[PDB]
Parts: C-alpha cells; sequence; structure tokens
C-alpha cells in the first residue's frame, strides 16, 4: 500500500520502482491585468520521475503550448503526467518497466491507475514521506533546460552524478533529499553554500559539485545547519 | 388474485409477503397468502424467530405455476415447490380459504408502492441473475455474494449482477481516460445500454431487484450494486432526459419505503452527496433530493 518510515529500504532492493512527483508539471506566473484583473501566464514544467535505486531521472518537459485553448488546467495537469508516464514505461523494454510506481502526491493515484489498466501488474501506491522533490527547479541544469525548451522534450539525467561508485544508493538518496530539502527551505543560502568555493567545479556532465568525501560531510553538515537555522527564524526558536 | 399456500407453520418465524410482514408462532394454524395481485413479481421471504441469521426468500410471479411454500426439518428452512397437478392445487387452495386459514394480500387502493418499487422487474431477468433453471422462482438470502465479490465462492450460488468497475478497460476507452473517467456517458450509454442491457428498462429492472435484495434480505454485495448503477447515471453528464426523470421515481419511492431505522447501513453516504451535490446530475433528482433532504438529513 504506502510507503513510509518503516519500509523505507525497500526503495533500494532490486525490484525497479519509480517515483513521479508533478508539482512541477503546471507553473504559472500571477499578474495584473490592464483593467485591473488578475490573470495567470504558463511557463514550461516538467514531470520529475526518477529511479532511487539509480539516480536515473526522466525529466519530461511540458511546454506550455499543451495548455493551449484547455479548461481546468490544474487537473488536467494531473492526466497529462499520468499518460506522460504511461507513455514512459510502454517506451522502456519489458524487462526495465518499473514493477511499482510512487506518486508524491495522492492527488495522481486515479489518473496514473487509469492510464495504467493496460499494467495490471504495476502496483501504484501513495508515500506517507514528504519529498523535497518540488525543488528540483533549483538545480540550475535542470531548470535551464526546461526553460529554454520550445518544444515537449524528455531529458534524461542521472541525478546522483558519479556519487555511486563511492556511495550505497540509500546515502546517494539521502543527500540528495537533504540537498533538495535544503534549496527548498532556502534556495539563496543553500546555493551559497554549494558554490562558496570557487575551486570546486560542477563538471560538463554532473549536476552537482566534484565533492571529495570529506568536503560532502562538510557540505552535509552545513545543509543540516541551514535548515535548522531556517526552522529557528521560523518558528522564532 | 392468486394464492401460495403453506402446508404447515411447523417452526416460528416472520414472514415477509413484498413490502407487508406478519408473525407466525410454533404450530400455528397458519396455511398462506390469498388475494395476491396479479401481475407483479412477488417475492415471499423468512426470518426465523430463533435465528434471525439468514433472512431469506423466493421471488415468483403467479402467471408461471402455481406456488406453494413447506417447512423442510432436514434442511431447516420454508421452501417454495411448484404444483403441477392443477385439480390437486385448487382443491388444497379452496379448503384453505373456506377454513380462513390464509392472510390476506393486505393491499391498500390507493397504494401504488409495490408497482412502484417493481415496475421494471421481470422474472425472465430475475432468473438469470439467479441460475437455478429447474425452478420457475428464485431463492435469494442475505449471505448470497455477486459474481464481482468473488473477483474480489460456490458460482452455482451467486448474484449475477451486471459487473461495473470505473477503473476497467471496460469503462476507459484507449486515448480518452480523463473524458471516460470524469464523464461516464460512454460506459453507461454504449457500453452498458446499448451494449448489455440494450435498453434502459432493463437497466432499471436490475437497479430495482438490487435494492429489493439488499432491503429485504440485507444483502450487501446487492446493496453495493443497487449504488453502483445509480452513480454510473449520475456520474454521466449525456443521459437521456426520459430516463433522468423515470430514476428520480424510481428512488424517491426506494427512500420512502426504506425502513427509517436502516438507513445507517443501506445507504452509503458518499455515493448519495456525490449523487445529489456533486454529480452532473446534481439537479436532476428533485423528487428524490427533497426526499432525501427531509427524511435523511444526517447522512447529508
Ligand atoms: C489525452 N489527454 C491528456 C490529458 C487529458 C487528455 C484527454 C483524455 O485522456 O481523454
Amino acid at each position: 500500500g504506502a510507503m513510509n518510515s518503516s519500509n523505507y529500504a525497500e526503495l533500494f532492493n532490486n525490484d525497479i520502482k519509480l517515483f513521479v512527483d508533478d508539482t512541477n508539471v503546471y507553473r504559472v506566473t500571477v499578474h495584473k491585468t490592464f483593467e485591473g484583473n488578475v490573470a495567470t501566464k504558463a511557463i514550461n514544467g516538467c514531470i520529475f520521475t526518477l529511479n532511487p535505486k539509480t539516480g536515473h531521472l526522466f525529466l519530461k518537459i511540458i511546454h506550455t503550448s499543451v495548455w493551449a485553448g484547455q479548461k481546468r488546467l490544474s487537473q488536467l495537469a494531473k492526466w497529462k503526467t499520468a499518460e506522460e508516464v504511461s507513455a514512459l514505461v510502454r517506451s522502456l523494454p519489458k524487462e526495465e518497466q518499473p514493477k511499482q510506481i510512487i506518486v508524491t502526491r495522492k492527488a495522481m493515484l486515479d489518473p496514473l491507475e487509469v492510464h495504467m489498466l493496460d499494467f495490471p501488474n504495476i502496483a501504484i501506491r501513495p508515500t506517507e514521506l514528504r519529498l523535497p522533490f518540488s525543488a528540483a527547479m533549483s538545480i540550475d541544469k535542470l531548470s535551464d533546460v526546461v526553460m529554454k525548451a520550445t518544444e515537449p522534450q524528455m531529458v534524461l539525467f542521472n541525478i546522483y552524478d558519479d556519487w555511486l561508485d563511492r556511495i550505497s544508493s540509500y546515502t546517494a538518496f539521502s543527500r540528495l533529499t537533504l540537498l533538495l530539502r535544503a534549496l527548498k527551505t532556502n534556495e539563496e543560502s543553500a546555493k551559497m553554500i554549494l558554490l562558496s568555493d570557487p575551486t570546486i567545479t560542477i563538471k560538463s556532465y554532473h549536476l552537482w559539485p566534484s565533492f571529495t568525501d570529506e568536503q560532502w560531510i562538510t557540505i552535509e553538515s552545513q545543509m543540516r545547519d541551514l535548515i535548522l537555522t531556517e526552522y529557528g527564524r521560523k518558528y522564532n526558536v | 388474485m392468486n394464492t401460495v399456500p403453506f402446508t404447515s407453520a411447523p417452526i416460528e418465524v416472520t414472514i415477509g409477503i413484498d413490502q407487508y410482514s406478519f408473525n407466525v408462532k410454533e404450530n400455528q394454524p397458519f396455511h398462506g397468502i390469498k388475494d395476491i395481485p396479479i401481475g407483479h413479481v412477488h417475492v415471499i421471504h423468512f426470518q426465523h424467530a430463533d435465528n434471525s441469521s439468514m433472512r431469506y426468500g423466493y421471488w415468483f410471479d403467479c402467471r408461471m405455476g402455481n406456488f406453494y411454500i413447506q417447512y423442510d426439518p432436514k434442511d431447516g428452512l420454508y421452501k417454495m415447490m411448484e404444483e403441477r397437478d392443477g385439480a390437486k392445487f385448487e382443491n388444497i387452495v379452496h379448503n384453505f380459504k373456506e377454513r380462513q386459514m390464509m392472510v390476506s394480500y393486505p393491499k391498500i387502493d390507493e397504494d401504488d408502492t409495490w408497482y412502484n418499487l417493481t415496475e421494471f422487474v421481470q422474472m425472465d431477468k430475475i432468473r438469470k441473475i439467479v441460475r437455478k433453471d429447474e425452478n420457475q422462482f428464485s431463492y435469494v438470502d442475505s449471505s448470497m455474494t455477486t459474481v464481482q465479490e468473488n473477483e474480489l465462492s460456490d458460482p452455482a450460488h451467486s448474484l449475477n449482477y451486471t459487473v461495473i468497475n470505473f477503473k476497467s478497460r471496460e469503462a476507459i476507452r484507449p486515448g480518452h481516460e480523463m473524458e471516460d473517467f470524469l464523464d461516464k456517458s460512454y460506459y453507461l450509454n454504449t457500453v452498458m445500454l446499448q451494449g448489455i442491457f440494450k435498453n434502459s428498462s432493463n437497466y432499471f429492472g436490475e437497479l430495482q431487484f438490487a435494492f429489493l435484495n439488499a432491503m429485504f434480505f440485507g444483502n450487501y454485495g446487492s446493496s453495493l450494486q443497487w449504488h453502483a448503477m445509480i452513480e454510473l447515471i449520475c456520474s454521466s453528464a449525456t443521459v437521456p432526459k426520459h430516463m433522468l426523470d423515470k430514476l428520480d421515481e424510481i428512488l424517491y419511492y426506494q427512500i420512502k419505503t426504506l425502513p427509517e431505522q436502516y438507513s445507517d447501513i443501506l445507504l452509503n453516504e458518499r455515493v448519495w452527496n456525490i449523487c445529489l451535490y456533486s454529480s452532473f446530475q446534481k439537479n436532476s433528482l428533485h423528487n428524490t433530493e427533497k426526499i432525501m433532504e427531509n427524511k435523511y438529513p444526517e447522512l447529508l
């Protein structure tokens, strides 16, 4: 059924699974019209579909043209995301298809279940984890490819860079979620932490800087501090 | 007017006939029910005084044969049987009437309740839902499961209602998933009405039969079927106007007849609130919405 802290290690077993996060599919700026009414302007979004064991990220870029002339866009966005995950599964060889898809928001359950009727053996599950995948658009190279898109496009990334050469997928997922939680709580400071040192760079083929193991321990500590600091600023503690 | 004689009443029992009921004491001189209206299906049903477990009963149509009830002490229940010897049957009934050992089907002349509950219910369709082809009448009880229940276990003893499942390939066309899942008109009109039921009368007949088995036997799978067939209509944007008007009448009489004290178990809060207040047909069921709001405002 639902995925939580009691079965957390299941994420890193050898059954192929994907997280699907739809929080950046339908994105808008709200603004005043000349008449002083309010209107929205859509901007490009993305589906965040992630294999937590391998780091493989299937980023479907959602171009604003997909909303043209459509009504009830927030409801349409769940079904567009569900249609996109289903053509993603169908495009994969059978031995690469997931056995489970975990949606980060419960409102995605029925749209995805309906798209995946043809795959009765793929389990569609919610989670009780509060995962920070909305902050994917705070990763500069992901944000860049989304905003530059002039048409629908799928771009593949490894969100763990080369970390799995040195650490396990449990530890890599933990590092990722801490990085994304920090970027979500205070983007400016998180990005300051990550790039403060000009001598550590981001390889062309990577998303994050090339930290040594010791530097990652330092970075990870600074990210926890940032989260605790913001928690204190928030609640006055 | 037709008659269902009883050989005897050896165990104390509450006997139902359609929406009426009466108590018979152990070994009381009871020999049946007379003045049963011709032209309608009927149901005669039983709840034993010493074990209210298992309500059970028999759907029948007196135009299709001469039926009587006889207690079986081995299987421990009142059984319906057909008497093929017509002159034997007439002679038995006339004797029991002369000695006034029969209750009269107690219909008030103003009262169309039973017609209104069974308008589209036909014995031939009952016998396809309840498969036991050697008898002209059909046995139903509290515990019988439906074909759909058995999919999610004896098939001979099942209620073969039409399977309705909103998250099924039958309900959802390849390329129209959002339109079909949010607007069930395709499923209602093409798949069910044109495809399976052939017309709205057969659809309403199954809906009415499901309600009646839920109410008279507390049959849980029948209650699921009744609600699913309502929800399917209410969740369709495109429904013929005559169907909506008839559905409002059907449901009105069903809600009117429901025992007030059983509303908690026979009515699904989610389905009724969705149907009356959120669905495409939220404004199309005026009679049903008015009786629901005045009789069961707690549910809403
Ligand atoms: C194809 N599509 C994508 C979002 C909504 C739709 C329409 C539908 O599935 O009936």
